[PDB]
RNA sequence: ACUGAACUCCUCACACCCAAUUGGACCAAUCUAUCACCCUAUAGAAGAACUAAUGUUAGUAUAAGUAACAUGAAAACAUUCU
């Protein structure tokens, strides 16, 4: 028994340190923590994001409806989050499709509807949400917050900043997170797609283009378990693209998908966005 | 001593929702200071670690060795106490999902060698623990085929990068 | 360009079938050519953990 | 070493600096004994710098909490959830004001190894080399030792 | 070769590439423009003499001087009272 | 352009064959090498 | 014992916590794992001059390659490419041999074309006009 | 011509590659004085730090489940036989 106490201390610290990293702890909401003060910190969701709310409003755009039922269900032993998610919403949708219709002129409008659906979809939303100090702000009945609670508080963030400084303010902000959320991604990543040669068949006869032939342009390893292949499209003796494949249908549905690209300005060499 | 394995039959679950699967009982059952050695009881734990009960005392009845007589006597009254107290309905729904066996206190002996000079032999003691599970036993591991280690080869290729460059 | 990511992946990667004919040709001389195709030293994306060699085929 | 550590690559939190930069760190916390030479560094912050710390960038909340630690912490805790908690033991005031500035800078990232000091995601704007860039084609397509 | 190639009787041979060669040729090139600038002094001997005394007595002046001014530091009676802060509380 | 066309020996084997490289990167590898391997490694671009 | 340590667990795993993925015993008893981490830190030293090294002898074989793509070899491009002042890297060159195939290509045609330039330069010797790619930039 | 170093340049940072020896700045844990109070501070002291003595004591490995060891036979376990 040696004397003393520091050793015993740390080492005390380090058998809670292995009880964490065996047992961990259910994640507890942040509000339930010690260092919290709720209105500090939406004030600090304000400054940080630059730019003013009415603050009240923002607190309205916080409160869920069912941590208000639930609330009154512990009442029994504030206005909800619908309409500002719902302004929030709507403006939302019509900023990035006048984005999107601006910046890809090209495109159809399934296509920027799709894009809408994937910029304004649980994933991104719900990425740029949690990275944004949203989901520790939001005050809801379950932990950790599903996923329609939370994109529901971020169009409520959205449309509260749009009543707090209008809708060139707003435009910015969609434009500074929810798009350079796109930034390096796919078309086809997405707008998922089925069956590209069909659709790029109907592209053609929008342009009134004559129907493109499929056309073996370069091949490797035609006999062995890893071809490639480089299957080009011409149309009227001219190519619009060609795509490689380890078989002859991936590189020509792939190179359907290169064309489909190249018709909507949605290159992987297109102008970057402006800021 | 530690003697952590008879408690693991007292970890009492919360009771379940309707909308939750059946949980299959768990079993845990061990006999101390075996007078055996801890690796001749690593044969028989090891050939029963997967097989149902029933098949494992066919198993057992029928070994030369000391131990599988042991080892059948721990199966035969983890089943008397998987039926009693454990509410597991069947007999024959029980396979093995954890046989090991650790070491045992074991002792020291003098063992007397052609000279003055002698040697020190252990009195060797082991214990043999026994996980059983409720239900079926669990279908051994297929070999991988050449689809398996194509799509695994392919997938390699597949998943390679441009290296030491943007 | 404007590809997706595994056919770009898979065509930059993809191993060649080169045929070398060596009649009247020294054999080291011709064993340098198809050395360096056997490793790969005639891509830039060579790397000797990248697996990125070609067939080499000599008559 | 390299090969016990983990490694990442080298990102941002949400695309950090294309539309807008957002100060990464939310919250500090600092706990200061108030009699203890521990922490007599970080009360001397506390009476000097923490309130124009605290001015200089209003994204950041900060929870000082005066109780009677014996070593006494800092907690950045960031956007992403990172916590990172060092301590500030006895250390002096322009000690603490670079390292609560240096844990304003940075962001909630690991401090592990980065692979690649760079990091493109549209890497190749000419199109990607692939071994039949740079080979010429042949009339119909014809490959070594094909006649028709 | 009969023991340790590189000392002794019999040493194993090392012969003179075409590198080393040009190496030594570019060396001995380098080392003749340094014969040609060597052989032009702008003054005689007789001309030099004294003509940097004066600085080189200055300097070695500083050198003494540096050397002589050497001397425990000044004792503070703020450095010994500024320790007492290590008990320093709020209140 | 051309227009478009319309037991473990013996697998190991048929492997090496199939993809011409060696017999040996067929054969497994212990459990040491399965649990050393990152499962979930840092994906990039 | 007056004063006998008692903090000695975590001097152990000072050492053993870069130990945790070795082979055999070396993962686990201190006096084999002081070794293998003193030596396994000797080797992490030097092995950053090995890492520039390798680094730039591998940038050497993908400028040979590619350049072997456009008919040049690599001394060729290199020293062509210092005449004309364009002093990119080895490094920068690389990913252009990667990922921007034609600007290798045109750096290819402009270190030939200065090649060229210079078998004609040093042909017809005597006062000559000087090559258009031959010209350089004078600074002051 | 190219390659080619820890030389030299470059961006930032610099007290940060020798034996025996010598000079200096710090310092783990323990106790004492006084603060402190989830483990500390300024001092004062000392059985004050172990990858090495065919080191000592204890534990457990390897060699190795190896070398070695032990019960004449049938039967009713009364008995008989060799
Ligand atoms: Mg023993
Ligand atoms: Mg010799
Ligand atoms: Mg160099
Ligand atoms: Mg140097
Ligand atoms: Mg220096
Ligand atoms: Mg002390
Ligand atoms: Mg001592
Ligand atoms: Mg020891
Ligand atoms: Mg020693
Ligand atoms: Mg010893
Ligand atoms: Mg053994
Ligand atoms: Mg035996
Ligand atoms: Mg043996
Ligand atoms: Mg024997």
């Amino acid at each position: 028994v040696k004397k003393g106490f520091r050793a015993a201390f740390r080492f005390q610290k380090e058998l809670e340190r292995q009880r964490l990293l065996r047992c961990p702890p259910p994640p507890v909401r942040r509000s339930e923590k010690p260092n919290w003060d709720y209105h500090a910190e939406i004030q600090a969701f304000g400054h940080r994001l630059q730019e003013n709310f009415s603050l009240d409003l923002l607190k309205t755009a916080f409160v869920n409806s069912c941590y208000i039922k639930s609330e009154e269900a512990k009442r029994q032993q504030l206005k909800s989050n619908q309409e500002l998610s719902e302004q929030g919403t709507s403006f939302s949708q019509t900023c990035l499709t006048q984005f999107l219709e601006d910046e890809y002129p090209d495109m159809p409008t399934e296509g920027i509807k799709n894009l809408v659906d994937f910029l304004t979809g649980e994933e991104v939303v719900c990425h740029v949400a949690r990275n944004l100090a949203v989901e520790q702000l939001t005050l809801s009945e379950e932990f950790p917050v599903p996923p329609a609670v939370l994109q529901q508080t971020f169009f409520a963030v959205i449309g509260a900043l749009l009543q707090s400084s209008g809708p060139e303010r707003t435009a910015l902000f969609i434009r500074d997170f929810l798009i350079t959320q796109m930034t390096g991604k796919e078309l086809f990543e997405m707008w998922k797609i089925i069956n590209p040669m069909g659709l790029l068949v109907e592209e053609l006869k929008k342009r009134n283009v004559s129907a493109p032939e499929s056309r073996l342009t370069r091949q490797s390893g035609g006999t062995t378990a890893l071809p490639l292949y480089f299957v080009g499209l011409y149309c009227d003796k001219k190519l619009i693209a060609e795509g490689p494949g380890e078989t002859v249908l991936v590189a020509e549905e792939e190179a359907a998908r290169v064309a489909l690209r190249k018709l909507y300005g949605f290159t992987e060499n297109r102008r970057p966005w402006n800021y | 001593i530690s003697r952590k394995w008879e408690k693991k039959n007292k970890i009492v679950y919360p009771p379940q929702l309707p909308g939750e699967p059946r949980r299959p009982a768990e079993i845990y059952h061990c006999r101390r200071q075996i007078k055996y050695s801890k690796d001749k009881m690593w044969y028989l734990a090891k050939l029963i670690r997967g097989m149902s009960i029933d098949q494992a005392l066919a198993q057992l009845e029928f070994n030369d060795k000391k131990g599988a007589k042991i080892i059948k006597e721990v199966l035969l009254e983890a089943q008397d106490m998987a039926v009693r107290d454990h509410n597991v309905e069947f007999r024959s729904n029980l396979y093995i999902a954890e046989s090991t066996s650790g070491r045992g206190q074991c002792l020291k002996r003098i063992r007397y060698h052609g000279r003055g000079r002698f040697g020190i032999m252990e009195k060797v003691y082991c214990h043999y623990f026994v996980k059983l599970v409720e239900g079926p036993p669990p279908p051994p591991e297929p070999p991988k085929t050449a689809v398996a280690h194509a799509k695994e080869y392919i997938q390699q290729l597949r998943s390679r990068t441009i290296v030491h460059t943007l | 360009s404007s590809f997706s990511r595994a056919p770009q992946q898979w065509a930059t990667f993809a191993r060649i079938w080169y045929l070398l004919d060596g009649k009247m040709q020294p054999p080291g001389k011709l064993a340098a050519m198809a050395s360096i195709r056997l490793q790969g030293l005639h891509k830039p994306v060579y790397h000797a953990l990248s697996d990125c060699g070609d067939h080499v085929v000599i008559m | 070493t390299a090969r016990g550590t983990p490694s990442r690559f080298l990102a941002s939190v949400l695309h950090n600096g294309l539309g807008r930069y957002v100060q990464q760190l939310q919250r500090l916390s600092f706990s200061v004994s108030r009699d203890g030479a521990s922490s007599r560094g970080a009360r001397e912050f506390v009476e000097r710098e923490v309130i124009d710390f605290a001015r200089r960038n209003p994204g950041v909340v900060i929870y000082v909490n005066s109780r009677p630690c014996c070593v006494p912490r800092v907690v950045a805790e960031y956007l992403n959830g990172a916590v990172r908690e060092e301590s500030i033991h006895c250390k002096s005031v322009e000690e603490i004001s670079t390292l609560v500035q240096k844990l304003a800078d940075q962001s909630g990232l690991d401090v592990i190894r980065i692979r690649k000091p760079f990091h493109t995601d549209n890497p190749s704007i000419q199109g990607q080399w692939h071994p039949f860039t740079n080979k010429p084609t042949t009339f119909r397509g014809l490959r070594p030792r094909e006649v028709q | 070769i009969p023991g340790r190639q590189w000392i002794g009787k019999h040493r194993r041979p090392r012969f003179v590439s075409l590198r080393a060669k040009q190496n030594m040729i570019r060396r001995l090139e380098i080392e003749a423009e340094n014969h040609y600038w060597l052989s032009m002094p702008y003054m005689t001997r007789e001309q030099e003499r004294g003509h940097a005394a004066v600085r080189r007595r200055e300097a070695f002046e500083a050198i003494k001087a540096a050397a002589t001014s050497k001397f425990p530091p000044h004792r503070f009676i703020a450095d010994q009272l500024d320790h007492l802060n290590v008990t320093k509380k709020w209140s | 352009t051309k227009p478009i066309p319309r037991e473990e020996g013996p697998m190991i084997e048929q492997l090496s064959k199939m993809f011409f490289t060696t017999k040996h990167r067929w054969y497994p590898h212990g459990r040491y090498h399965r649990c050393r391997k990152n499962l979930n490694p840092p994906k990039d671009r | 014992l007056r004063n006998r340590v008692t903090d000695r667990y975590f001097r152990i795993q000072e050492v053993l916590k870069h130990a945790r993925h070795f082979r055999g015993r070396k993962n686990r008893c201190y006096r084999l794992a002081v070794r293998t981490v003193i030596r396994a830190f000797v080797k992490c030293t030097k092995a950053r001059y090995l890492k520039k090294k390798n680094m730039r002898t591998l940038w050497i074989n993908r400028i040979t390659a590619a350049s072997q793509e456009h008919g040049l070899k690599y001394p060729a491009l290199i020293g062509n490419l210092v005449k004309c002042q364009v002093e990119l890297n080895r490094k920068v060159l690389a990913d252009l041999a990667i990922y921007e195939p034609k600007t290798f290509k045109s750096l290819a045609a402009l270190a030939s074309r200065r090649r060229h330039e210079g078998f004609a330069a040093a042909l017809g010797d005597g006062k000559e006009p000087e090559g258009i790619f031959s010209r350089v930039v004078q600074y002051h």
